[PDB]
């Protein structure tokens, strides 16, 4: 039981985040409503300050004389499903012969989407983002032909055994997810649910992974978020004997069912490395094009 | 089985289909959503938003880079002379790309609204000035002189305590939407200009700077929507990243 | 139908009308989204909200 | 009346009387967490007043030639007073912040000053010039404690990003000639319903110059900047020895 | 195989077999092999006026 | 026929797809089921079961596997010293592999909830003591002493009829859910460490062995679940199995 | 799956053939139409000029 | 020495807080945990071979001849399910040929 | 629909929610099991119940 | 830094020209007797 006041009057425990903007139903741009001249003093819708941290609050209407405008223009293309759920290449594995890379007939890769800038830079747009997505895989040799060879693709999430030949026993996949399909079938597709153990995936984390001294040489962990970890990406020829055909497999991934946080300023700079934004400090250019006047076009 | 044919399309991976796909976890729930603040609904959202327009585009050297984020005014002739210009064309290579209005617009085609761009002076509290802010509709040249630019649209400005005021670019188009211009026949789309020019002079007392800077904020008028999806123009990587 | 409620979508304050085949919800479209739009969270988020007609600063 | 204000706060008050309002990010004012949100079950500890007030941690010298600085938060405050011991003592901790930025003048000086907060402030660096060497940023830099860390490319805001378009974040300006101070009041930003202070820090502090100082010879040309914040709605839990890091 | 992708005006139009511009993240691609039928799409009625 | 189009995905076999299959005994009825003592219906009914965790991990020879089993405890001096140390993360290798819970927590790649540790003394009636077990959170490094142990969460163990305690390791964690910690970046997920102390001593009367050992059982609380399925780091068979 | 048997005509494009086909961007919606004076709706009304 | 595992909850061991838990244990049902296709059997059919060198062979079906599988369904001891068998047929490069 | 109750399931505690295109029960879809669970089976089989708070031993 | 971590006030100079600073009462007594060098230091209200 409580007795002094206060304890009694106290504000310890609110969990209600009380809110000062509420959303309106926008399904269209807004209209112009006619105005006309004012002479007056006291009203100055014109003048602002733009130290508060607002934007301007002034409309067409008060500053030129309008007329009535129906503005049936609408705005449902600039949701979040509309300009993300468009399927863009977010990872390429190669799968040779005779080479240096992949001579083993398989490969794994670790899922990373940051290796396109494309579609980096639409993501990077916001800071967290929760979301479902299809994945869609289109193979072919180097040439862009057609083989009749059979692949296998493996989803290891982090934990499971990564194989570590065409042959391992890991392949046999009773329990992780696999596709088997022909390069002369259509190209394998799939759903993939929000897998993080946070509410959202960041594109952005400002911290470390782990406690104690963070010493250069583990430095290269500053901004490793697990979080966005969410395993490998596996795929063999499936055969005992090595494939007669150089491999190609091209990923693609549509988001769907998004939602996401904290918008941020858009890359400027050209990115050079996959979860990291370091920028080449010799060659930082402006955000766009530059004139040799503020006076001449 | 049940009488079925195959029809063109079969077989193709559209990037934009919106299709159902085999779920690949079977029964799997996934960690629920806590409240998190700042979420976003429509792009549109962050077009209201004002950011910081480079009309001062000129300096490219990497130490003074930040000098194009504002642009000068100081004690004149009283000729009514001109500060600065630029054009009103958000989708346009220039200063507009240096917004965040700009860079979204980079991923639609078409767009259609009206602008605004508010100027806040940062010059010392005893300066006072008045400047002519126009806006030339299509078909209007340069403006060479003040009396010139006067005949379109305009807001006459005065320093004082409100430090900033805002020009509204009204949409003045013949089409219901523009696609982004350039030059050559997509001129054709273009918005017009924006021209500064001293109204009277800037005036300071002895003892305060002679020069002083002006920093321009521009977004989207409640009006503005944009159509058709697009890649931008620019994709910023060079070789692939490691 | 009656299926999971698999989808990253679900408890959200706009409904989504979508397709699906399968019992997991996360394999469904994307469906249409809800028109609401809030401006004033990044443009305005100002304590005490001035008009348009007043000195913003007085 | 808009010019003017006060904030209390714990056994702390600040006064300004040529202020710019108040923002409150993303427009939602902190709170408690929730027993929905929350998944760790031990019963949370809230000092209240002994933790959530002002604490004036630094004070910058605004020079005509000031390229800007940020500060991370909380690591700011993991080394002061009550609310240190508890970041230290417990694994997880939550909580928002008012901050209140100072910097006056005179109505003969000039310039403005760019106020604003960055989630996830991620620091990138220079890749060796070139851009071939893979480097990353020492935890100096990272998390500066303090003192705070001084831009050294803030067109990019060291992370190849513009700044720009830094206004699309809680920011307010102190442009001389009008006020002489920022007041931001941020709500917890996460992905998690609470985190540790000490390997993560959710939002950093950017005080940037956007049009230079200035003023003629003769006039005080020291011209301070100071940072004064107070976390509010502060909740820890996972008790155990405190950790510096 | 094949690629078929739309280049709105001011999107960029690719300048290779190997142009970035292929990666397609936004613009609307059709990926076909010519051993399949003949791909088809619906297109809307695009222009400002 | 009935106009169709193929979409992506057509011909691919993915082994977690739920779909339906041509049955190859038309009007097959199978063997009726009759009742079958211990049927379980869900994993999580397993990994509420207690099971021997293999606190004492150290024994490696075939002759000495049981001794892993149980550690010992024996009259100390009284400085308050250290008994036993061990991580408390479920799914690490280590003590917990020798758990059905751990072994069942293989096959998941993240997991939630609580645990319990219940240990059992096997010492003689004769034998008392006072221990102090320590849960120490994320951050918190091995304890150097009793002293800095007794900061987290703890119990302290009285012996006597009641045979055994019960540590309990509650669920505090900044996520809703860990995936299985391991060395490096995925340290994020660690649980922790627990860490045994004597409290006082353990005493016996002449006539009994000054030698006890103690029992651990692990298994999982009520708040326990698990997700995203997958398999287990172990594959028992080296070539063909004949 | 749910049984079904391809028919003579699959896979071909027959020109006339009056099908519904994918639509390359979702949620796109075209610049009103606004009043345009002499619409015609019949060749018929043409061939009586 | 009961037989029976502890019955000592977070409450009553520590001060806590409320928690509305609504982590789903769905997936660790039995059709979750078993409804997932793993391989249980190889067949070769050789041309030139020791095997089967006559172009047909007999498997008698019997699923513990793989790892995975086996240790996931020998945690019972009693079973009862129906079944869908998948077969994937190629040559030993992986190829697919008109046989 | 109208099919032979052939599933290895019929007749359990628990009901599923399936798919099917044929006559035989055993081919329809695994569908959603109902989710219920027994703990004390296997971890408290005890004849006399005892409470949390007592001595289990008395 | 030090000083900040006790009861304070910031001034800012303006219009108002005064500001105030209260001493609240924080006593282990209720009443404190006159302070002065040696033991009835723990009559000390503190430091400004
Ligand atoms: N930010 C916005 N963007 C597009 N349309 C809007 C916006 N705000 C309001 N509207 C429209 O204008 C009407 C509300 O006008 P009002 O009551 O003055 O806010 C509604 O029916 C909306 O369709
Ligand atoms: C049968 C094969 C299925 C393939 C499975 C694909 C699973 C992919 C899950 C989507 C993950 C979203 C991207 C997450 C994080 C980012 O890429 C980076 N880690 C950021 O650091
Ligand atoms: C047209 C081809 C259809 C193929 C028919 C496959 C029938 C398989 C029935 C499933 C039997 C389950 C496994 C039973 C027993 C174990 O494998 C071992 N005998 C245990 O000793
Ligand atoms: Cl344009
Ligand atoms: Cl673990
Ligand atoms: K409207
Ligand atoms: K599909
Ligand atoms: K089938
Ligand atoms: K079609
Ligand atoms: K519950
Ligand atoms: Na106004």
């Amino acid at each position: 039981g409580d007795r002094v006041a206060d304890v009694i009057e106290s504000s310890i425990g609110d969990s209600v985040s009380r809110a000062l903007t509420h959303a309106l139903p926008a399904p269209t741009g807004q209209n112009t409503q006619v105005s006309s001249h004012r002479l007056d003093t006291g009203k100055v819708p014109a003048l602002q300050a733009a130290e508060i941290g607002a934007s301007s609050n002034a409309s067409d209407e008060s500053m030129i004389e309008t007329r009535c405008v129906l503005n049936s223009h609408s705005t449902a293309e600039t949701t979040l499903d509309s300009f993300f759920s468009r399927a863009g290449l977010v990872g390429e594995i190669d799968l040779p012969l005779k080479g240096t890379t992949n001579p083993n007939g398989y490969a794994n890769w670790d899922i990373d989407i940051t290796g396109y800038a494309q579609m980096r830079r639409k993501v990077e747009l916001f800071t967290y983002m929760r979301f479902d997505a299809e994945f869609t895989f289109v193979a072919c040799t180097p040439t862009g032909e057609v083989v009749p060879q059979l692949l296998q693709y493996m989803f290891v999430p982090p934990g499971a055994p990564k194989p570590d030949s065409r042959e391992s026993l890991a392949w046999q996949t009773a329990t992780n997810p696999s596709v088997f399909v022909k390069l002369s079938d259509p190209p394998a597709q799939v759903s993939v649910p929000f897998m993080s153990p946070a509410s959202a995936y960041q594109w952005f984390y400002d911290g470390y992974p782990t406690f104690g001294e963070h010493k250069q040489e583990k430095d290269l962990e500053y901004g490793a978020m697990p979080n966005n970890m969410m395993g490998t990406f596996s795929v063999r020829t499936v055969g005992t004997s090595k494939s007669k055909y150089p491999l190609v497999v091209r990923i693609y991934m549509r988001m769907k069912h998004v939602r996401a946080w904290i918008p941020r300023p858009m890359r400027n700079q050209n990115y050079l490395f996959k979860a990291n934004p370091n920028y080449a400090g010799n060659s930082i250019k402006p955000t766009g094009a530059s004139r040799t006047a503020i006076t001449t076009l | 089985g049940f009488p079925t044919e195959l029809k063109p399309g079969t077989n193709q991976f559209l990037t934009t289909d919106d299709g159902v796909s085999a779920p690949i976890l079977p029964n799997f729930h996934p960690t629920p959503c806590i409240h998190i603040p700042g979420e976003v609904r429509n792009l549109l959202e962050l077009c209201q938003v004002e950011t910081i327009l480079e009309v001062n585009n000129v300096p490219t050297n990497a130490t003074s880079l930040m000098e194009r984020l504002r642009f000068p005014v100081s004690a004149q002739a009283g000729k009514g002379e001109l500060c600065a210009v630029f054009r009103a064309d958000p989708g346009r290579n220039g200063p507009w790309q240096s917004t965040l209005l700009g860079q979204l617009c980079g991923y639609y085609t078409q767009w259609s609204g009206s602008l605004e761009v508010t100027f806040m002076f940062t010059g010392s509290f005893m300066a006072t000035g008045k400047m002519l802010i126009a806006y030339t509709p299509p078909g209007g040249p340069l403006p060479k002189d003040r009396a010139t630019a006067m005949l379109g649209t305009h807001v006459i400005w005065d320093f004082g305590l409100q430090s900033s005021v805002t020009l509204v670019i009204p949409w003045i188009s013949n089409t219901h939407y523009r696609a982004h211009a350039r030059d050559g026949v997509f001129d054709y789309y273009t918005t017009g200009l924006v021209s500064i020019w001293y109204q009277t002079n800037y005036v300071v007392p002895i003892g305060a700077p002679n020069t002083a800077y002006i920093i321009a904020l521009a977004a989207a008028q409640k009006n503005f929507t944009m159509k058709l999806c697009k890649d931008a123009s620019d994709i910023l990587q060079t070789g692939t990243i490691q | 139908s009656h299926e999971n409620s698999n989808s990253a979508t679900e408890g959200s304050t706009i409904n989504y009308t979508t397709i699906n085949y399968y019992k997991d919800s996360y394999a469904a479209t994307a469906g249409k989204q809800s028109l609401k739009q809030d401006p004033d969270k990044f443009a305005n988020p100002v304590k005490d909200i001035f008009t348009e007609m007043a000195a913003p600063l007085k | 009346s808009d010019r003017v204000a006060q904030l209390t706060i714990g056994n702390s008050t600040i006064t300004t009387q040529e202020a710019a309002n108040i923002i409150v990010g993303y427009g939602e004012w902190p709170s408690y967490c929730s027993d929905s949100d929350a998944t760790a079950v031990d019963k949370p500890t809230r000092p209240d007043v002994s933790v959530n007030r002002f604490y004036t941690l630094d004070t910058k010298l605004w020079e005509k030639s000031s390229k800007g600085w940020y500060w991370k938060f909380p690591d700011v405050l993991t080394e002061t007073g009550v609310f240190g011991q508890n970041a230290q003592f417990h694994y997880l901790y939550r909580s928002g912040f008012c901050i209140h930025v100072q910097c006056n003048a005179s109505k003969f000086h000039q310039g403005a000053l760019l106020v604003a907060v960055l989630p996830e402030y991620v620091i990138g660096t220079v890749a060796g010039g070139t851009g071939t060497e893979d480097t990353h940023p020492p935890y100096k830099q990272t998390q500066p404690g303090a003192d705070g860390f001084e831009l050294q490319h803030p067109y990019v805001l060291d992370a190849g990003i513009p700044i720009s378009q830094l206004t699309v974040c809680p920011h307010q300006w102190i442009n001389l000639r009008t006020n002489n101070c920022a007041t931001i009041i941020v709500p917890y930003i996460n992905a998690l319903p609470f985190d540790s202070a000490l390997n993560h820090c959710n939002f950093g502090l950017l005080v940037v110059p956007i049009s230079p100082l200035d003023y003629d010879q003769g006039a005080t040309p020291v011209i301070p900047i100071t940072i004064t914040l107070a976390p509010m709605c502060s909740e820890f839990a996972g008790l155990r020895q405190a950790v510096t890091q």
